[PDB]
């Protein structure tokens, strides 16, 4: 992403497992947005990650 | 004090201490085992309650001084002020945790998990499980919920360490009556005799040192 | 009141049972003493006392195990029974 | 801060309250039944009430908890239109059966309608013919009545809890006695020799946690 | 009288002192030796524990006093006032010298350490090591270290003496057996002869009085 | 007066019955295993205590309601006496 992400506490309490690849961020962000219920923004210095 | 509601829970918290200690920190532990060891020497009077609560309070003291130091220099920062309602209950929330983990790490779980399924109604307050899955609770465990399970775990323990320490007075006290049954000397008491060998028995132990040390060493480690 | 009916009567038949082995051991073993005594013709105090000590020690590290099944589920059964109404 | 009066109601009620705790909650049961356990294990000081009392206030919270609630956002929250003395009086008296209920279901009924009849004070010494034991109820006794029936039952149940509690302890020290009357020994007291075994017995069964669990799953 | 919070320090101590007394002074010695005389005597009423701690508080308060005077006419002292938080607590540190020097000849040194140690903030390895030269460590150990030491040490010296008392007791209580059943009385139970012998001889040794002073020799220096 | 003098009276009237026969019985055991000691010599003790054990919980066990019946009438007669005047 190349930018630094901060998570909120109440989404760092949700739990993942599996083999991934970025080869588009910015698309596996929006396509794991959707699966997972989080909410995310990005101010042009910071991505902020919140359920 | 910059703002009143902050006054008013400070001085309500300050009433309620000495509750706290003595239901919720390793006081608990330490008033009892030092009546059991009174007893257990077949003491009456002496020494007296106040002098072992009185080392009872001071040893804790040591054991439980970091974590109030530590949340005393948390909130003591105006380094940030607030935007909404959410952002001063996470601030505050994540100010306990130091006390939240002290806790956690010494009740045990499925009581915990118990009280927390009982104050919420859920299901008629208890329910079959077909599938057992543990969510990080840890740190979802409310403090209402984690005292009691601290304070029975506690007493519990207290219970396990004076049975220890009642076995070698026990064996004094049949020794000595077993050979006066081997004297033949039927009629007389033991309690004239047995008590002075406990006596020298403790001292030559030196049983308060190393029953002071071991106790703080269960909680915190030294060189 | 059948529960209080049970939970009485099994209390004392286990004081009964609990206590009667030490009790038989050591008499028995009384008997015998006090026999060889007088075949032998031959008497002290002390003798005695000093064999039923050790009967009454080896008595205990044979059973103690099952002193303790015992007691734990006579001790479970009753709080069940006290909190069975809910 | 609304109508006056019943800002005086509301600081008197919340002067009162720790002896209605005291004499209508289930703090009144769990209080007794842990001085018993240290009564049974014979040991004279220690936990402190001070601890024993803690634990069993903590406790009773659980149980109370979803009925202030309740009454809470029944009063306070919902704003809402009444006019008159009696919409008021029915308004009032309707926020209180959500724990007229809980008293009624742990109270017995011929006692709380003997009360009844007391303070109605008619007719009275009506005989046990002009009662007949009927089982299914939408009677509502004024809680004047529920109160010390309440009171007197949870006390009866706390000794029964007591009977049994006892007796286990009670069988582990006659057991010593006799042991110590085959030897010869008759001259020492049994008490020295007796309470560890009472103490591991107790850490062996977890006595605190079923206690506590049992005590709480009543009420679920 | 004074700056504010002096006062407000004043009276706190004040509130605390039989704390202090019954934890931290010759009164915890003397009030053992006591009662363990009456046992070994096998009296269960007599003295009243009510005359008993009087004499007690009596004999302590002379070996307390030049002490607590000592301290007064340190601060009832007009030389100075001070100009910095250093140099006003260090000021302080100086008065209680007296005192500090008192704890520091009956506590044990391994014991005080070990609580010094205990003291010190955690850190995530265990802790960076250290020694420090004798006029902190020998002269000046803290005194929230030093008091609970000196309970345990003090509490233990009582049983000690205490053993000691109850020898010549024990030698009776068993030569009266042996001759009652040297007579054949064998029934009989000793101890309505042995206590009366008990009484004979302890007045013929005037216990009291030795005890009384011995005690006192501890501390003071008569000439 | 005279239902305080008779509550009383009847008070140790019911201690003597209840007691009486566990009483009895522990004196025959004793009686008779005493004597069976003179008439083959031997010198035991805790022989009486062992039989003498089993032969009062037998009775304990026989007489176990009786008990019951007896206390609970009691009972009901003095709380009837004590509250019912008019
Ligand atoms: C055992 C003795 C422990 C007694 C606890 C004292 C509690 C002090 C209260 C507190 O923490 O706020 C102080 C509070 C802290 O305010 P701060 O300076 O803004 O941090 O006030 C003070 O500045 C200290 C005043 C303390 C005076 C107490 C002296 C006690 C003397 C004991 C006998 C000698
Ligand atoms: C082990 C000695 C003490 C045991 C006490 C048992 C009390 C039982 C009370 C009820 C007796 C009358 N019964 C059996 C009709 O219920
Ligand atoms: C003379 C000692 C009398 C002890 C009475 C209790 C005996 C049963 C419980 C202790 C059993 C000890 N054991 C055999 C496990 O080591
Ligand atoms: C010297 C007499 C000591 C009697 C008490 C001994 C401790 C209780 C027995 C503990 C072990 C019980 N057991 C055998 C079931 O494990
Ligand atoms: C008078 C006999 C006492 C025997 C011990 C009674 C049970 C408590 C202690 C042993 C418990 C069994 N356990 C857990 C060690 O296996
Ligand atoms: C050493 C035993 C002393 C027992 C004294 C009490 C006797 C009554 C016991 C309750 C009635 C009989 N039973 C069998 C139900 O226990
Ligand atoms: C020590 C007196 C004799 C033991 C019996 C004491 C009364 C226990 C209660 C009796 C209850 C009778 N029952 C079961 C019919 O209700």
């Amino acid at each position: 992403l190349k930018e630094p992400v901060i998570v909120s506490k109440m989404a760092a309490r949700k739990k993942i497992t599996g083999n991934f690849e970025f080869h588009d961020p910015n698309a596996l962000l929006e396509k794991l947005s959707l699966q997972l219920g989080l909410i995310w923004y990005f101010d042009g210095q910071a991505i902020y990650i919140y359920d | 004090m910059g703002n009143d509601i902050s006054l008013i829970a400070l001085l309500a918290f300050s009433t309620l201490l000495p509750f706290i200690i003595a239901s919720g920190t390793c006081f608990v532990k330490f008033s009892i085992v030092f009546v059991m060891v009174r007893n257990a020497l077949g003491l009456q009077q002496i020494p007296s309650n106040m002098t072992l609560n009185g080392v009872a309070l001071l040893l804790s003291m040591f054991v439980m001084w970091p974590i109030m130091h530590d949340a005393y220099v948390y909130f003591e920062d105006e380094d940030v002020t607030f935007n909404d309602i959410s952002s001063l209950s996470k601030h505050v929330d994540e100010g306990l945790d130091g006390y939240r983990d002290y806790l956690i790490k010494y009740s045990d779980r499925e009581l915990v998990q118990f009280f927390e399924n009982a104050q919420l109604k859920r299901q008629y307050g208890e329910e079959t499980e077909t599938v057992k899955r543990d969510k990080d609770e840890i740190e979802k465990p409310s403090i209402f919920a984690l005292l009691p399970a601290y304070a029975l775990s506690e007493i519990k323990s207290a219970f396990k360490i004076g049975f220890y320490l009642y076995l070698p007075f026990v064996v004094v006290d049949l020794v000595v009556s077993s050979v006066l049954l081997a004297l033949g000397m039927m009629m007389m008491s033991p309690v004239t005799i047995s008590t002075p060998i406990k006596l020298v028995l403790f001292v030559a132990l030196d049983g308060w040192t190393l029953l002071s040390k071991g106790l703080i060493l269960q909680y915190m480690d030294i060189a | 009141m059948d529960d209080l009916v049970f939970a009485g009567n099994k209390a004392l038949y286990l004081v009964l049972i609990l206590s009667g082995w030490p009790t038989i051991v050591a008499t028995i073993i009384g008997l015998l003493v006090g026999l060889f005594q007088t075949v032998t013709q031959l008497q002290e105090q002390t003798l005695p006392f000093g064999i039923k000590l050790l009967g009454v020690c080896l008595c205990l590290f044979l059973l103690s195990g099952w002193y303790g099944e015992v007691l734990l589920s006579y001790g479970r059964q009753v709080i069940f029974l006290a909190l069975a109404k809910g």
